[PDB]
RNA sequence: UUACGGCGGU
RNA sequence: GCGCCGCUAGAGGUGAAAUUCUUGGACCGGCGCAAGACGGACCAGAGCGAAAGCAUUUGCCAAGAAUGUUUUCAUUAAUCAAGAACGAAAGUCGGAGGUUCGAAGACGAUCAGAUACCGUCGUAGUUCCGACCAUAAACGAUGCCGACUGGCGAUGCGGCGGC
């Protein structure tokens, strides 16, 4: 008989001010009645959205999540969440006869924002090499494995949580390890796999309202 | 109070309602766990050491661990007499003649 | 010398109760008459006193722990993840 | 009027679309872009009444139809497709619903986006329930 | 917990074979308020209120501690020795480092 | 008889290997006894390529592929046949068909 | 191959062998002459070196032992002697 | 739902098959666009070129 | 999907 | 597995089907939490180990081959009755755990019969600790040490030499 679609309406959901498309969809959710608010219904939604749809000429094998954490009336204001490789590039990037190598480091940012960081890279065959095998040795993979996640460590340690994610749409830490370790073993497909997030530092409502600002 | 420790902690000696100055899971090597918060409506639910899981207040002011003088019952008897001095202490229950003798 | 060969602390129980009983005891009863290294002292002076109660010849310094053991293998992993929930997410 | 969204003629609101084609049985699920609030789940074996079909591609071709009759009857215009197989434990192929479900739904008028594979993947876990000489038929 | 700890009992029992060294309380105990002693060593195992004061002479001394990983048995086959030790002083490492190490 | 020289296995200087299950029938079977076979299979099943592409919200859009890895006991591989009986000289290779795309 | 004067090789083929295996057996080391940088002192320090060899009065590092061939740590005057 | 009953030409034919040697693979062009061109399968006899009607015009072909 | 047998000596 | 939401009547499972789970709202989707197993793809006619066997990171500990050697000792060796150490899986006793799988068992099926294959459920068990047991198609169905006797391409670890 009663149909839920007329007690439900559309909102819309709105990226941080540092990515250059802003509007990232239309969620919804259903009206207020009673208890059962229509503001805490839709907090914490995760938008799985690539770079493609939200950049104008960046890959689209990199998707982010964007919890909302605030509703400003028809807005749905979202915050940084985390970020992973879709799963046909993070498995079209693993062949054979090659020596696959990953870390990860729990870093905080300046601002309260405990981080989880996975990173991958590939050995690389060269371009005149015949033996079919290039393989690294153990403790240069143990050197390498030490290098990766000493640097991710300062670029996150450096400075708050606007200036890391915004390292994550460009993507450099991946191409700074790649130029730092090219003199131990050289790689070539070298990515930060995932980002995951572990703590939120009490919400304070004005730093929201600066990440959607100008 | 089980409202501020976080879910999977292990509790002895909790109370099953709040003031009660400790009820629940006071035996020798038992323990509760508390899951699932409820943060409006303030009452969390807990895992009794009979399997039997209950919701209770929030605020309920609790013990953390487990109690003391565990595995008390890996050791037989292994005699009658040692039987009796175990309920010498208790009451006056131990000969329990069967009814139909 | 070796005096007796299989029931070593339950020899004391004769030719009484069984056999899988006598078994039973004789790790439960090896481990309540021992002395323990303190944690505190360093000494191997952790006699039990009453069941559930452990003691120091010197130092005097009373530990509750397991009942015909010091360490009860259930009160140590809730001891390694208390202190890993006290850490992880700082309640 | 309350049912719809607010777009003019060109822009287009985005819903993923679960396409859960395992055997025997095939859903072909959508919902919104946080995937939290189901706006049309409709199912294979639904729309059969034969139990050996409910993993058809024929029940996988006009259960698109209706979640595409619904979808656009609502105002949500274009879909995003995250298939799926069983996964995990058990076979990682879509199923024979897989390709029929989604073709039915580009060709009944709606739009689509990026589509991608999200079955379940483990880390080497969990037994596979058949013995150790397998199921022997 | 696997290669490098070899820093500091390696170059404990170093200084047990070449300089020289008290074991035990009272001994330290002189020889941190004469100025003789260049680096306590304190167990894991020290009673928490010897700790304070121990601790407290290398402050009106101006000495260094290092609080050894390691219980007061531990400590002692450390040393090379069959003993139990919570508290040493070093008063003349013979060769190695332990003072120009980390403090 | 011995058939083959290797027992069928690719174990040489070793004594045990992981066991795989087989991917349709489950079977316990050693890693380098079973068939292997690495699908790089298309999602969109190219018949209907031009039936999506011009649903499409892109004017140029790289479908994605499908990584499959299957493995089988060599019980499922014969009778899926993607392995067949061979003689006994034409046997002793270990070189793969070719492919034979377009 | 059935005519290898297996008595008189080649000094080639007998460089190019194992230092046992020889018809007569000799060893692939030698003794260098080393001059560190800034002295007097010629050093007679053995090929294969498994020590740190300092120098006397500018005491400074002269060799790194490594795999099978010593390492000079310095680009060195040198010379190979007797 | 409701589709337009489709004819549609054939090109070249792709050999019997059927399991009786009863079906024929035909790939028909729908008259409008040659670029748009479904593989099907009749029964009974051809003849190359020819037009035949679809009912219903995609479904399904021959691959397991 | 189901498909089990076939007396002895020549 | 359990919370809290979303939408809806099926879901599951099979060669078919049924036992089963479900408007006290299952399957599905989302976010969280918990627990126990297990370390995918990289992973190979690669590697180590006496054999059994060994794959997630960083880290105390002790060991090992190989190579290098114009060091040392100077036959100390080889195989080995007796006697020892280690030994998959299952198994036993006791203690923690108990997700998955799963002997026994219960039922569904399929069958002339099904105490079998096939399906749902599931005990012992599979996991950790301690004590036992000493067998396997423990197989390269080839004992160990030593020497000599064709070639070629490749691999792995050291060493040396060169555009
Ligand atoms: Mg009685
Ligand atoms: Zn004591
Ligand atoms: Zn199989």
């Amino acid at each position: 008989v009663v149909d839920p679609f007329s007690k439900k309406d559309w909102y819309d959901v709105k990226a941080p001010a540092m990515f250059n498309i802003r509007n990232i969809g239309k969620t919804l959710v259903t009206r207020t009645q009673g208890t059962k608010i229509a503001s805490d219904g839709l907090k914490g939604r995760v938008f799985e959205v690539s770079l493609a749809d939200l950049q104008n000429d960046e890959v689209a094998f990199r998707k982010f999540k964007l919890i909302t954490e605030d509703v400003q009336g028809k807005n749905c204001l979202t915050n940084f969440h985390g970020m992973d490789l879709t799963r046909d590039k993070m498995c079209s990037m693993v062949k054979k006869w090659q020596t696959m190598i990953e870390a990860h480091v729990d870093v905080k940012t300046t601002d309260g924002y405990l981080l989880r960081l996975f990173c991958v890279g590939f050995t690389k065959k060269r371009n005149n090499q015949i033996r079919k095998t290039s393989y690294a040795q153990h403790q240069q993979v143990r050197q390498i494995r030490k290098k990766m996640m000493e640097i991710m460590t300062r670029e996150v340690q450096t400075n708050d949580l606007k200036e890391v994610v915004n390292k994550l749409i460009p993507d450099s830490i991946g191409k700074d390890i790649e130029k730092a370790c090219q003199s131990i073993y050289p790689l070539h497909d070298v990515f930060v796999r995932k980002v995951k997030m572990l703590k939120k530092p009490k919400f304070e409502l004005g730093k929201l309202m600066e990440l959607h600002g100008e | 109070p089980v409202g501020t420790m976080p879910e999977g902690t292990i509790v002895c000696c909790l109370e099953e309602k709040p003031g009660d100055r400790g009820k629940l899971a006071r035996a020798s090597g038992n323990y509760a766990t508390v899951i699932s918060h409820n943060p409006e409506t303030k009452k969390t639910r807990v895992k009794l050491p009979s399997g039997s899981k209950k919701v209770i207040s929030s605020a309920n002011r609790a013990v953390v661990g487990v109690v003391a003088g565990g595995g008390r019952i890996d050791k037989p008897i292994l005699k009658a007499g040692r039987a009796y001095h175990k309920y010498k202490a208790k009451r006056n229950c131990w000969p329990r003649v069967r009814g139909v003798a | 010398a070796k005096r007796t060969k299989k029931v070593g602390i339950v020899g004391k129980y004769g030719t009484r109760y069984g056999a899988s009983l006598r078994k039973m005891v004789k790790k439960i009863e090896i481990s309540q008459h021992a002395k323990y290294t303190c944690s505190f002292c360093g000494k191997t002076k952790m006699k039990r006193r009453a069941v559930g109660i452990w003691h120091c010849g010197s130092c005097m310094k009373t530990v509750a722990g397991g009942a015909w053991t010091y360490n009860t293998t259930s009160a140590v992993t809730v001891k390694s993840a208390i202190r890993r929930l006290k850490e992880l997410k700082d309640q | 009027i309350s049912l719809g969204p607010q777009v003019a003629e060109g822009e287009n609101v985005f819903g993923v679309c679960h396409i859960f084609a395992s055997f025997n049985d095939t859903f072909v699920h959508v919902t919104d872009l946080s995937g939290k609030e189901t706006i049309c789940r409709v199912t294979g074996g639904m729309k059969v009444k034969a139990d050996r079909d409910e993993s058809s591609p024929y029940a996988a071709m006009l259960a698109a139809q209706d979640v595409a009759q619904r979808c656009k009857e609502l105002g949500i215009t274009a879909l995003h497709i995250k298939l799926r197989a069983t996964g995990g434990n058990r076979t990682k192929t879509p199923g024979p619903g897989a390709q029929s479900a989604l073709r039915a739904l580009a060709r009944s008028g709606m739009k689509i986006g990026r589509i991608e594979d999200v079955t379940p993947i483990p880390s080497d876990s969990t037994r596979r329930k058949g013995g150790r000489r397998g199921r022997r038929l | 917990t696997k290669k490098s700890l070899e820093s500091i009992n390696s170059r404990l029992q170093l200084v047990m074979k070449s300089g020289k060294y008290v074991l035990g309380y009272k001994q330290t105990l002189k020889m941190i308020r004469q100025g003789k002693a260049k680096l306590v060593i304190l167990a894991n195992n020290c009673p928490a209120l010897r700790k304070s004061e121990i601790e407290y002479y290398a402050m009106l001394a101006k000495t260094g501690v290092h609080h050894y990983s390691g219980n007061n048995i531990e400590l002692g086959t450390a040393c090379g020795k069959y003993y139990r030790v919570c508290t040493l002083a070093i008063i003349d490492p013979g060769d190695s480092d332990i003072i120009r190490s980390m403090p | 008889t011995k058939k083959r020289r290797n027992n069928g296995r690719a174990k040489k200087g070793r004594g045990h290997v992981q066991p795989i299950r087989c991917t349709n029938c489950a079977r316990c079977v050693p890693k380098d006894k079973a068939i292997k076979k690495f699908v790089i299979r298309n999602i969109v099943e190219a018949a209907a390529v031009r039936d999506i592409s011009e649903a499409s919200v892109f004017d140029a859009y790289v479908l994605p592929k499908l990584y499959v890895k299957l493995h089988y006991c060599v019980s499922c591989a014969i009778h899926s046949k993607v392995v067949r009986n061979r003689s006994r000289e034409a046997r002793k290779d270990r070189t793969p068909p070719p492919r034979f795309r377009p | 191959p059935l005519a290898k004067d297996l008595l008189h090789p080649s000094p080639e083929e007998e460089k190019r062998k194992h230092k046992k295996k020889r018809l007569v057996q000799s060893p692939n080391s030698y003794f260098m002459d080393v001059k560190c940088p800034g002295c007097y002192k010629i050093t007679t320090v053995f090929s294969h070196a498994q020590t740190v060899v300092l120098c006397v009065g500018c005491s400074t590092v002269l060799c790194q032992p490594t795999g099978g061939k010593a390492r000079l740590t310095e680009g060195c005057s040198f010379r190979r002697k007797q | 739902r409701v589709q337009p009953i489709k004819l549609a030409r054939v090109t070249k034919v792709l050999g019997r098959t059927g399991s009786q040697g009863q079906c024929t693979q035909v790939r028909v062009e729908f008259m409008d666009d040659t670029s748009r061109s479904i593989i099907r399968n009749v029964k009974g006899p051809v003849r190359e070129g020819d037009v035949l009607t679809l009912l219903e015009s995609e479904r399904e072909a021959r691959r397991l």
